[PDB]
């Protein structure tokens, strides 16, 4: 039982200040809770290595599938869109970042907006009329959004608004999770609010020697709706799962290929008996090559080198193995820390399956 | 934070071009008449004489 | 021109908290405000305009960025 | 061979000398100025 004592837990809108009261009440007529809410989520990993639960974390932030709102080529109409102001670039920055909980790509939205009044009328998300596919039986963003505003006399159209798919590594608009908590339940701190400890960072093991296997990790996601948060926090931990799954499985199309000669992978038969293994894979980050070392690390305890060095200007992951044996007994141990992690992930999936009720 | 629009704006560029009086005009050139027109440009962006508004325009373009 | 829609740093939905946050702080201005003119408050040198029982009451967190980013964006509608 | 593609050789088979070449001796040898030559190779011009 890798993954237990989950708590969830939702960001609402307190009523019991007048001022937000009043505030809500006549500018949205708003008086219970929005249909989008961020949910933070609080979990305890026990028997599990750091690595695996950063590498979970870094998926869910900007690593896993998402969507966003974004405007098709020619969408913002010139020929109509008299304001000075609301620039295209101001307005699909805007758009792009409002969270949203999409259930298909065939949604298509439009906002039409006209000023005849003598006053600058402010263009909220509300206003965003859905033209194309099915209709929606409940909202996918807050209505409480501020598009923009547009000066009297002034107005606004934007056609083929779609849903757009992407990583959050790529562009931010796709990051799904914000950090809210990570802690080591196993390493004892001292009181930092000492002036003897202030300026260290509270544990009582170095990092340079400390291996904690009992985690606290806490994210918070920002748009889920009210009647289905368990439902949808599950998903997105599922989700995750898979795809560093996925992504190990590639690597596990490599070391079955170590005959063949492939570009991905290579091996010298070194001095002393000595063989080395570099696995160079494009487009990788620190989670699946932190990963991979970890496991590695495990499986050999006498390694002679394990590395797994991204570079950032070279847009790649190399993994570095020096090991004692021969080509084949490495092969062997490589395949066996992959299967290592893929039942770990699968574990993670099957308790994620059972907390969330 | 690039991508949410940390320091980020719009950077504005002018082009002031005067004419000959009756001499010169704007128009879109022929190649089968007009003489040393620039190498390796574009001439099918203009409309009138004047690139239209909101069109991308790129090295080469005239 | 406006508050953001997420945070710049770490990207919790700011937005959709925004322009309710704008209203209501004008109505605890004025509660603190006090024989003074407009233009003349952030040189009063007598104020205590807290605003952290607001943001709380939003339901936004209490993390450093979101609210800094919520109180101090300009509004471009305010000045032209 | 007037355009568009070379001049091929009839005792060998292989190409011989393009039309602009067999153009720019020519204006080489009847005293053209630059100006002269380059608008006058001018159909001869690449990807437009
Ligand atoms: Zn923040
Ligand atoms: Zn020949």
């Amino acid at each position: 039982k890798i993954f237990q004592n989950v708590e969830i837990k939702p960001f609402l809108i307190d009523f019991s200040n007048l001022f937000i009261k009043n505030a809500a009440k006549k500018l949205f007529q708003l008086e219970e809770q929005l249909p989008l809410v961020p949910v933070n989520v609080v979990m305890d990993f026990k028997g599990i290595s750091r690595a695996a639960v950063h590498g979970l974390s870094r998926v869910l932030q900007d690593e896993i599938p998402n969507y966003m709102l974004d405007i098709k080529p020619g969408g913002y109409k010139i020929e109509d869109s008299t304001d000075l102001f609301m620039t295209e670039q101001f307005i699909r920055n805007r758009i792009n970042f409002i969270p949203i909980y999409a259930k298909n790509e065939t949604l298509v939205f439009a906002l039409r907006s006209l000023n005849n009044s003598c006053e600058v009328k402010t263009i909220y998300s509300r206003d965003l009329i859905q033209v194309a596919g099915p209709k929606l039986k409940y909202p996918i963003f807050n209505p409480t959004f501020e598009i923009g505003f547009l000066q009297p006399g002034k107005s606004l159209i934007i056609e083929d608004i779609y849903i757009k798919k992407g990583i959050g590594r790529k562009h931010a608009a796709f990051n799904l999770a914000v950090k809210t908590h990570f802690s080591h339940l196993d390493i004892e701190q001292y009181p930092t609010d000492k002036k003897e400890y202030m300026a260290l960072s509270g544990y009582k093991q170095s990092s340079m020697t400390s291996d904690p296997r009992h985690h606290r990790l806490g994210l918070c996601f920002p748009a889920v709706p009210l009647p289905h948060i368990n439902q949808a926090v599950r998903t997105y931990l599922k989700n995750a799962c898979r795809i560093i799954i996925g992504r190990i499985q590639s690597i596990q199309k490599i070391y079955e290929n170590f005959e063949e000669p492939q570009p991905e992978l290579v091996l010298f038969s070194m001095d002393e008996e000595k063989t080395k293994a570099i696995i160079t894979i494009k487009d990788e980050t620190h989670t699946i090559g932190n990963l991979l070392k970890t496991y590695i690390y495990e499986m050999i305890p006498d390694i002679s080198f394990v590395g797994y060095q991204c570079v950032p200007h070279k847009q790649e992951m190399v993994l570095t193995i020096i090991h004692k044996a021969s080509q084949e007994d490495l092969i062997t141990l490589l395949e066996k820390s992959i299967q290592n992690i893929i039942q770990t992930f699968q574990i993670l999936e099957k308790n994620v399956d059972e907390l969330i009720a | 934070f690039i991508d949410r629009g940390g320091f980020a704006g719009t950077f504005y560029r002018e082009e002031k071009v005067e004419l000959e009086s009756d001499i010169e005009s704007f128009g879109k050139p022929d190649p089968l008449i007009t003489k040393n027109l620039k190498p390796g440009a574009n001439y099918e962006k203009l409309v009138d004489g004047f690139v239209p508004v909101g069109t991308v325009v790129k090295k080469g373009d005239i | 021109m406006l508050i953001p829609v997420v945070c710049f740093t770490c990207g919790f939905p700011i937005g959709t908290y925004a322009a309710i946050f704008d209203k209501a702080r004008t109505e605890y201005i004025k509660t603190k405000m006090g024989g003074t003119l407009p233009q003349n408050i952030p040189l009063d040198a007598s104020l205590q305009i807290e605003l952290k029982d607001l943001i709380t009451a939003l339901g936004i967190p209490m993390r450093v960025c979101c609210r800094t980013h919520l109180i101090t964006t300009l509004d471009y509608r305010k000045y032209y | 061979n007037n355009t568009t593609n070379w001049n091929l050789c009839k005792a060998c088979g292989f190409k011989l000398l393009c039309p602009h070449v067999d153009m720019l001796i020519q204006l080489q040898a009847a005293e053209a100025s630059y100006d002269t030559m380059r608008t006058k190779l001018m159909k001869f011009s690449g990807i437009n």
